């Protein structure tokens, strides 16, 4: 209902007025799926999916990072209907 | 994301290469295919086995998994106290498997720079990978593997993704080797990450007197060695411990000037192996 | 650690793990094995030798004309254990001339010692001891522990190093249960000796015997008596 | 801070636990208390969370003697505590100088019983203000006590929630020559301005000290004042 | 936040009482409600009597108490320390009867109850009994009382306000159902609480799921009603 | 206005736990009847990476005793090993947002 | 220049160090040719006599 | 105003209505009888959407320990 | 660990969270079982037992409570002896005061009156034991009552205690156990301990039987499974 | 109730840039803001919730 | 939970002896018994069958009492499984369709709108049912009220209708929301059909009937654009493709409209396309 109906069908939400959720996050214990559920919302939609891992998009050189993320959203833009995977987000949304 | 050699100056690309993932990940693999063989170990037959049908079978066969249906497991934890025959094992799994074997402790995945480490841990995943029937070995996984520095865990991170998440397996199998399995707890030993937790117990009687007779088999030993006697003075001692007991008893033969070792310098090993036993405690009397 | 500080305070294993330091406590303590026959029943205990010209501590106590213990943990709780079994065998004697079967004095002694385990600010007495006695229902050989738990025991070992000596006496359990005195109390000792290392032996300086019989007081022996008890055994072959 | 430990002084010389018990007063029922030329009125509020709460099953104004009234500032188990107290401690002065007991006398102990409970290290003070009015050898009198064991005659005063607007209302709203109906007015309409909300019969209580005995106001009453007036 | 609240006898810098609040989120006890009512000749208490597996004899899992012939009891809440605040209750009633010769009123033992809380509040000696109460009683020509007495160590005995799962709810119908004028009979007068249960709940309410008591001045010995009728009322509220 | 909805994925309960055994038992080749339900009582504290580990292992018994086949035995060997490797997991708390 | 944690689940040991520190600083004159130091405290009481 | 809703749907029993809802807590009630009305499908926003909003939504926060 | 620290200091969430690991505690223990049959309550508690240094029937969990009170316990033990006492003591009390025989739903109450009070106090903790009292009155009937560390005391047609208590439960629960008599509730209590692992993972252990009834007189005694042991031959039958 | 949106209208209306910080997010943090807030002549600096840092002082211990 | 099938299976057959024969109260009194006997346990078996089986023969009695009690007293009662009242709709609507008779059908419709209203599971029966109702209001000249019928038939809420039939529904709400001229709850009904239902393959029917009443529409509106389009969907379907009139009247229709368009850069494009169709010489006077 957050990932699939606003992409497959928009015309409920323009019209609605509904402001669709840009995201939503996956918790839990090791194991429980949370992964496993990305990845058949991947496999079952046509659509473009993107998946990361966080620590991989953190590089050694000044500022790479950002702006690989902000090409990562660019090419989302550009090659919509797209879908961004996170996995291990707490390795850059961890707390200051 | 290809290597291509282009012209120095107008930059036209002119040669395709072979991708190149880091020489420290050269660096890791195993060439010289060390030669312990399986019956070098002696009292764990029970966890070779287990190791040898998690690792081994899957890569001779894989008919007689299919033919049930069954995934493979692809993730061993292999632990106990140390002086145990766990490096011993993941030695001679690399001994006899023939396979291209990835030899690494969890230090070297550590590395300075903020990005670093997780492009290690993928690109030696990629190496396995290319290199197809592949065995990736970690030893010290307390080292990365300590549950929630800011480096480390991204590297750990990057290591349990590259093993669980996202088309995993292939052909590629993964050992694990700590004695702290304490520190680990949430984020590694997960089932789906290591299916296998093979436990390396303090040796036993039995397999402490194997031990002892597998390291004297060179030592030319007298021809009556009480190796049971030996076995029950050495409670709590390790197969390390065992070792030295053996390599102090050939000491001791030296400094006897003795051309063969006997049962009296076994025990002369054994004291010198043994603890301190501390002192006498006036608390308890 | 958060949950470890008092016996009164649960930790989330379903555990006290101040009742678990004083069963560290216990075993802290040299080793004590005791076994019982038809016949008699018999306690050994290694005296921890303090010098070369010091008296090695008495580690066998005795309170009953057919009663006796062997302690391994903190003398002072022992001790304390040993005035209370004193003072109940008295007043039991008084009440009713009647030696104080050995099963109620131990379900006593348990009854006791559980107290400290449930109130905060006060120690539980890190001491297990062995008993053996004889009454009118037999032969009875009993361990106590900080835990409070009373056990009954044919053959039994606690303290350091103690593993060996109990699985000797799980071997020879076959055999203590028409064994006669001299027969009982040479196993116990070879029992004993299972638990030293190799260069370690019995001996009259760490050795310490307490028997009760059907015909006999529980009775300590020591140097002049244990010697005779020592001699004519099997010496430790390499 | 210093308030976890009831025994122990702060380096500024404050023991932080009584002002946060200070803080706990003023924070609950609003009420005043006035004295007059001849009696001494106190009003406090009945507004609950529902409706369902039958507010006459709880009386907040509560005559220790038929000569002494007594309001609370809105810790209510607390304040039926120490009014048990209080009252208990009434009757042992009535039967000891076989004398009604005097109403500074009366918060004096009561007040005692407070400081009593301002120490040891595993006890903790009845965060109450109580506003005591009374009739001694002709005189009316009206005390405040709070939970620090100090206590003070004031002509007039408030406590509760929006205290200092109550404050500045007697300071403007006040002189010591007040008949006893100005008073009630006087006191109904420091209650308006502090409280939140209508009131009705159901909304407020009133008790009245005069020289001949105290008595608690009927609701009746509580709406003939604070409603048809003011 | 933190150090307000690891001990009773300490007040928050607002001057709260954390523990207090704290001892009212085990008064909770998923599977109780406890709809008290007061009718012109009546006084009803109604709880749901949620049990979890059937080898259990359902008549321990009862949760209604009576110490006085005329006084009923319910409680909401733990229940060992409801048995135990239901034995204290008895201990003050047999104390009332034989020191004054004649039984406690409703309103001064729930008066009791909530001293003897008060007490454990304000002492950090022991915590406080974590469970709501309500008695049902008559008063001399003066009518039917239901009161209610909570871990606050306060009272307000008053006309409902259900200690249950489903406060607001349970609470804001019973307002409704008193908030426009009608008569009150026992019969209406439970249905007015076994409504209440229903709509609040939604659940199909077997008879043996809910255990009422009851007082009325037409015969005022408190009884438990039987699942006669309590199957009678809820085919009549059915209907 | 950034990330709202949050979904918890909690624990798979006792039901979830028998789909989910179920879902990895399916495509196994086994002989007999399989009585997941006494499987589903001892998996308590499970995950579906624990449950695929109990076909994994039940499987692994299967092959070391030469069976072309798996049958219930080697599920419940599969499980107590399972539950042994549980036993390392000393799992701490986890906590939501 | 303040109190300092006098023992139990923890302490803090760098405010004594960094006064210290400081108190070497000027005690020590260190090149005290047209260098001066001046500071304001709030209620002197709480400070102490260290500096 | 940006919403759709039909005819039917009666605001006048929300604003009348005595819980004390807050400004997030209207935005949540509207984005939710939207995203209900989506659940089923249908093009517009009706009443019943507005009331299961309403009921999902709106904690009842709360005592006389205080008093 | 929020305030998880006493059981007087009421912890995030109503649950304590303290008394809730004396549950945990009493799910360490082995299981012990109860049925009440037709006449009598039959206790059926297994206690492992490692053969070596035994002493065939030491420190077993069946304790009287009374002439005509039987009990079992899962938990821990010394908890339980000290408990066992302090209901005999109840039991004495009454005796002595009232003249009579003591009803076994005020012992329980009063037992649970204890435990209750033992888990409130900072000075002390909760018992990390979970028991079941069962006794018969031949003036009226059998009464059977289960108290948890918490101090509920609920009853019981059958209940379980231990480390399988669902699962033994689930066992209980098919038993036609509405009317038969406890001569073969005996036998089907013996195989029920078996049948939830008798000595799939631990290698020994003794069972111990208790029985109150009316054909037994109506007093507590334990039952002698030595004549022709067969509750023990159903209980090893049981293997398929 | 609408304070963080009436400001964002405000800063949005106005040539102000809005900076926004929670009061649960020591002092170098506030050292920053205000510096941050300095670079930008016509910004405005916003605290949420900053009863949990402004709290009354007294004697503090740890 | 335990389908006390043995009770009423062979009871069953025993009450079929009386009921062909035309007694049938025995078999009733049976029935009624039966229903509080078994349904405790959540019986659905048994109840889906009982059900049907009074209702039924109630229906041949040629007794009405026996229809609609047998109907809305049991409907009331508690903890009936929303399986049971499906099953008994299911076959009470058959009862409705055999019924010719204009007053025997209204107690029964009338007992089943009763009966039917908010219960999800019985949605599409009381929808089914509504039809019928509203058709028998047109048969009596009740247009007005039928229009309201099936104003409160909301087609899109019953989301257990299938594909095909909810549209199906739309045809005719819109046809009598044109009947009474209610062009405004017209407008707003025929807002909700979706125009690609209409890339069916074996929508063609529908499609031509949804089209006929939006040109009705929209010609009071006078929507003269919309009406070309809508003529042109009608004109490009191999149905009328292949029919000679069909498709000639319907591009007469076509150019009649974009005509009567007020000028505009879409109906410019309009006239641009239509022009360069071939089939226009087959009507040369209106191509010219
Ligand atoms: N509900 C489930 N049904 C089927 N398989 C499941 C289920 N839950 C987990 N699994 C299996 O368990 C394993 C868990 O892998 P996965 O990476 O998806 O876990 P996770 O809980 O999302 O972990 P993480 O967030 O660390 O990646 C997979 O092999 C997956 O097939
Ligand atoms: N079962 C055994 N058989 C033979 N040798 C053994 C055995 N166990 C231990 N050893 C000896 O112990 C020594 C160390 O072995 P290994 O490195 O595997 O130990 P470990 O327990 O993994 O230690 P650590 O964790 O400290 O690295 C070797 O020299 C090996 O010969
Ligand atoms: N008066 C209001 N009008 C419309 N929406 C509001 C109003 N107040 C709050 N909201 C909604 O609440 C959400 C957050 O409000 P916020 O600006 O954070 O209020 P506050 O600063 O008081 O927390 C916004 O997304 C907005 O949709
Ligand atoms: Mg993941
Ligand atoms: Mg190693």
């Amino acid at each position: 209902e957050v990932i699939e109906l606003p992409l497959t069908n928009p015309e409920l939400f323009q019209r609605v007025g509904i402001i669709p959720p840009k995201g939503c996050l996956l918790y839990g214990p090791p194991g429980t799926g949370k992964t496993l559920l990305a990845r058949a919302v991947a496999s079952q939609l046509d659509c473009n999916f993107l998946k990361v891992v966080s620590s991989s998009i953190v590089d050694k050189y000044i500022g790479e990072s950002a702006r690989l993320i902000r090409e990562m959203f660019n090419y989302a833009r550009d090659h919509q209907p797209c879908i961004i995977f996170m996995d291990e987000i707490d390795a850059i949304g961890g707390r200051r | 994301g290809d290597l291509v050699g282009v012209n120095k100056d107008s930059y036209l690309i002119l040669e395709t290469l072979p991708t190149e993932y880091d020489s420290r990940v050269k660096a890791m693999e195993v060439d010289e295919r060390p030669t312990e063989q399986y019956s070098d170990i002696g009292g764990l037959d029970k966890q070779i086995q287990e190791l040898v049908e998690a690792i081994v079978l899957p890569m001779n066969h894989k008919e007689k998994f299919e033919n049930l249906g069954i995934q493979p497991p692809k993730g061993v934890l292999m632990y106990g106290p140390p002086g145990t025959g766990k490096t011993l094992l993941a030695r001679a799994c690399a001994a006899q498997t023939k396979a291209t074997f990835l030899k690494l402790a969890g230090p070297q995945l550590v590395q300075m720079f903020i990005g670093d480490g997780a492009k290690l841990v993928r690109d030696a995943f990629a190496l396995a990978k290319e290199k197809a029937p592949s065995i990736i070995f970690i030893d010290e996984l307390d080292a990365i593997g300590t549950k929630r520095d800011r480096e480390v865990q991204r590297t750990m991170l990057e290591l349990l993704n590259q093993l669980d998440g996202f088309q995993p397996n292939t052909q590629v199998k993964v050992i694990a080797a700590t004695n702290r399995v304490d520190i680990l707890d949430p984020a590694l030993l997960r089932s789906g990450r290591l299916d296998r937790k093979i436990e390396f117990p303090m040796p036993n009687e039995e397999a402490r007197a194997r031990i002892m007779q597998i390291h004297s088999r060179k030592m030319n030993v007298s021809p009556d060695v009480n190796y049971e006697e030996l076995a029950r003075c050495t409670d709590d001692f390790n197969g390390a411990q065992c070792k030295a007991v053996c390599v102090e008893a050939g000491m001791i033969a030296l400094r006897r000037g003795a051309t063969e070792l006997t049962h009296e310098d076994y025990m002369e090993g054994i004291l010198e192996v043994q603890a301190k036993k501390k002192a006498n405690l006036q608390y308890y009397a | 650690n958060q949950y470890d500080n008092d016996v009164t305070v649960w930790s989330p294993q379903g555990r006290i793990h101040q009742i678990e330091y004083a069963m560290e406590a216990v075993k802290q303590g040299s080793a004590t094995v005791g076994l019982k026959s038809k016949t008699h029943a018999v306690l050994v205990a290694l005296k921890r030798a303090q010098s070369e010209l010091a008296a090695h501590q008495k580690k066998i106590l005795h309170v009953d004309n057919h009663i006796g213990i062997s302690i391994a943990g903190l003398t002072a709780d022992a001790r304390l254990l040993c005035n209370f079994m004193r003072q109940e065998c008295l007043d039991s004697r008084f009440v009713f001339d009647r030696p104080l079967p050995v099963s109620r004095l131990v379900s006593l002694i348990g009854s006791k010692t559980q107290i400290p385990t449930q109130r905060y600010g006060r120690r539980p007495y890190g001491v297990g001891l062995l008993i053996a006695g004889y009454d009118d229902m037999g032969p009875h050989i009993f361990q106590t522990c900080p835990s409070a738990n009373y056990f009954d025991c044919r053959a039994m070992s606690i303290g350091a190093r103690s593993q060996s000596a109990r699985t000797y006496l799980e071997r020879h359990m076959s055999e203590f249960m028409e064994c006669n005195l001299n027969e009982l109390v040479k196993h116990g000792l070879r029992a004993l000796r299972e638990t030293l290392p190799a260069e370690q032996d019995l001996t009259t300086k760490n050795v310490s015997i307490g028997i009760v019989g059907k015909d006999l007081e529980f009775t300590i022996y020591d140097d002049d008596d244990v010697s005779p008890f020592l001699e004519g055994l099997e010496e430790r072959p390499q | 801070g210093y308030s976890f430990s009831l025994t122990t002084f702060s380096p500024s010389g404050k023991l932080v636990q009584i002002e946060y018990a200070l803080a706990a007063v003023a924070g609950g029922a609003p009420s005043v208390g006035i004295k007059a030329a001849n009696g001494v009125v106190l009003a406090t509020e009945k507004k609950q969370k529902s409706i369902l709460y039958d507010e006459r099953s709880v009386h907040k104004v509560e005559p220790i003697t038929k000569h002494i009234g007594l309001v609370y500032s809105g810790m209510g188990p607390d304040y039926r505590v120490l009014v048990h107290r209080a009252r208990k401690l009434a009757q042992q002065y009535y039967l000891v100088y076989q004398e009604p007991i005097p109403t500074a006398q009366l918060v004096q102990r009561v007040a005692s019983v407070m400081q009593e409970y301002t120490q040891s290290g595993g006890v903790r003070p009845f965060g109450v203000s109580l506003l005591i009015c009374g009739w001694n050898e002709g005189r009316p009198y009206l005390f405040q006590s709070d939970p620090s064991g100090a206590y003070f005659a004031w002509k007039a005063t408030a406590h509760g929630k929006n205290y200092v607007n109550g404050k500045t209302f007697l300071e403007k709203r006040y002189n010591e020559d007040l008949e006893l109906e100005d008073a009630i007015h006087t006191a109904i309409l420091t209650l308006k301005e502090s409280f939140e909300g209508q009131m009705t019969e159901d909304n407020i209580e009133v008790g009245i000290c005069n020289e001949a005995g105290f008595r608690r106001l009927t609701p009746t009453e509580v709406k003939d004042y604070l409603a048809a007036i003011a | 936040s933190a150090g307000f609240d690891r001990h009773i006898t300490i007040f928050s810098p607002e001057g709260r009482l954390y523990q207090v609040e704290y001892a009212f989120k085990a008064i909770n006890q998923g599977g109780l409600t406890s709809v008290a009512v007061r009718g012109k000749d009546c006084a009803v208490i109604v709880t749901q009597k949620k049990v979890p597996d059937k080898l259990l004899d359902s008549s321990t899992v009862t949760h209604l108490f009576k110490i006085t012939e005329n006084i009923g009891c319910v409680m909401t809440g733990m229940t060992a320390d409801s048995r135990s605040q239901v034995q204290r209750a008895r201990y003050e009633a047999a104390n009332w009867k034989y020191k004054y010769g004649y039984e406690i009123p409703v309103d001064m033992l729930c008066k009791r109850i909530a001293d003897i809380s008060q007490v454990y509040t304000q002492n950090a000696e022991m915590r406080p009994l974590g469970c709501c109460m309500i008695l049902i009683g008559i008063d001399e020509e003066q009518g039917p009382q239901v009161y209610k007495c909570d871990p606050a160590g306060y009272y307000c005995g008053f006309k409902a306000t259900a200690a249950g799962v489903k406060q607001t709810e349970s609470t804001s119908f019973l307002e409704k159902k008193v908030k426009k004028k009608f008569d009150w009979t026992f019969e209406q007068t439970v249905e007015t609480a076994i409504t209440c249960l229903s709509t609040v709940l939604s659940i199909d309410f077997k008879p043996s799921e809910i255990e009422v008591g009851v007082v009325t001045v037409e015969n005022p010995k408190f009884r438990i009603l039987t699942e006669a009728e309590i199957d009678a009322h809820l085919v009549a509220l059915a209907e | 206005g950034r990330l709202d909805r949050k979904i918890h994925i909690d624990l798979p309960n006792e039901q979830a736990r028998l789909d989910i055994l179920k879902i990895h038992a399916g495509p196994i080749t086994k002989h007999g009847e399989i009585d997941y339900e006494a499987i589903v009582k001892l998996s308590d504290g499970f995950n579906g990476a624990d449950l695929r580990n109990v076909c994994t292992e039940a499987g692994m018994f299967a092959i070391r005793a030469d069976h072309d086949f798996v049958v219930q035995e080697d599920f419940m060997k599969a499980v107590r090993k399972v539950a042994d490797s549980k036993k390392l997991e000393s799992k701490l708390d986890y906590k939501p947002v | 220049g303040s109190s300092r944690l006098e023992g139990g689940s923890g302490g803090d040991s760098e405010v004594q160090r960094t006064m210290l520190e400081l108190l070497n600083q000027l005690d020590g004159f260190e090149a005290t040719k047209n260098i001066k130091v001046i500071m304001a405290t709030n209620r002197i009481d709480i400070l102490d006599s260290a500096l | 105003s940006k919403m759709n809703l039909s005819e039917e749907v009666d605001l006048e029993d929300y604003v009348a209505r005595p819980d004390k809802i807050s400004g997030a807590d209207i935005n949540s009630i509207c984005q939710e009888s939207g995203m209900l009305a989506v659940r089923e499908n249908r093009y517009i926003v009706l009443a019943k959407d507005f009331e299961k909003a309403y009921k999902t939504v709106i904690k009842k926060d709360e005592h006389e320990f205080y008093k | 660990t929020g305030y998880d620290l006493s059981a007087s200091t009421f912890s995030p969430d109503g649950r304590v969270f303290q008394v809730e690991y004396a549950m945990k505690a009493v799910e360490n223990s082995s299981t012990a079982i109860g049925i009440r049959c037709k006449d009598g309550v039959v206790f059926g508690v297994e206690k492992l037992v490692l053969s070596k240094l035994y002493e065939e029937g030491s420190n077993k969990r069946l304790f009287n409570v009374d002439r005509h009170v039987g009990m079992a316990v899962a938990g821990l033990l010394a908890d339980a002896r000290s408990l066992a006492d302090i209901a005999r003591e109840e039991a004495s009390n009454f005796r002595s005061n009232f003249g009579y025989n003591i009803p076994l739903k005020h012992l329980a109450d009063r037992v649970a009156m204890y435990v209750h009070a033992y888990t409130l106090y900072s000075a002390v903790r909760p018992f990390g034991c979970s028991f079941m009292l069962g006794s018969y009155s031949v003036n009226d009937g059998a009464q059977l009552y289960m108290i948890d560390p918490s101090g509920v005391s609920y009853g019981y047609w059958g209940c379980a205690i231990g480390k399988a208590r669902q699962a033994a439960k689930t066992e209980i629960e098919k038993l036609q156990m509405k009317e038969m008599t406890c001569r073969d509730i005996v036998k089907e209590v013996a195989k029920i301990i078996y049948i939830v692992h008798d000595e799939v993972k631990d290698k020994a252990f003794e069972l111990e039987l208790s029985w109150v009834g009316e054909l037994t007189n109506g007093r507590h005694e334990i039952v002698p499974k030595d004549i022709r042991e067969e509750a023990e031959k159903y209980a090893k039958e049981s293997l398929k | 109730c609408g304070k963080t949106m009436l400001a964002k209208a405000v800063a949005h209306h106005t040539t102000a840039a809005f900076i926004r910080v929670v009061g649960s997010e020591g002092p170098r943090m506030v050292r920053d803001v205000f510096r941050l807030a300095k670079e930008n002549a016509p910004a405005i600096i916003f605290i949420d919730e900053i009863d949990a840092i402004a709290t009354k002082r007294f004697d503090a211990q740890t | 939970e335990v389908d006390y099938s043995a009770t009423v299976d062979q009871r069953l057959p025993e009450c079929a002896k009386l009921a062909k024969e035309g007694r049938l109260q025995e078999v009733i009194e049976t029935l009624l018994s039966l229903e509080k006997q078994t349904r405790t346990a959540s019986d659905m078996v048994s109840t889906s069958r009982i059900l049907v089986a009074v209702v039924k023969m109630c229906y041949e009695a040629k007794e009405w009492d026996l229809l609609n009690e047998n109907i809305m007293l049991l409907s009331k009662r508690r903890s009936q499984l929303k399986q049971a009242v499906a099953k008994m709709v299911q076959q009470c609507c058959t009862y409705v369709e055999e019924i010719t008779d204009l007053p025997i059908k209204l107690r029964l419709i009338d007992t089943l709108r009763m009966v039917t209203e908010g219960k999800i599971y019985v949605e599409i029966e009381r929808a089914r049912l509504t039809k019928t109702l509203a058709t028998i209001k047109e048969q009596n000249g009740d247009v007005k009220e039928a229009a309201s019928i099936l104003q409160e038939l909301q087609v899109e809420t019953y989301g257990s209708m299938e594909k095909k039939e909810r549209v199906e529904f739309i045809l005719e709400q819109m046809r009598l929301c044109l009947a009474v001229k209610d062009y405004i709850r017209t407008q707003i009904i025929s807002k909700k059909i979706n125009t690609k239902f209409f890339q069916e393959e074996n929508t063609e029917k529908l499609k031509l009937k949804y089209y006929n009443l939006m040109i009705q529409l929209d010609q009071h509106e006078g929507s003269y654009l919309s009406i070309c389009k809508h003529y042109r969907a009608i004109y490009d379907t191999p149905c009328i493709q292949a029919e000679s009139e069909k498709w000639q009247q319907a591009l007469k229709s076509v150019v009649l409209y974009v005509i009567l368009a007020p000028f505009d850069n879409e109906q410019s494009d309009l006239v641009h396309r239509i022009s360069g169709d071939k089939k226009l010489e087959e009507i040369p006077k209106y191509k010219d």
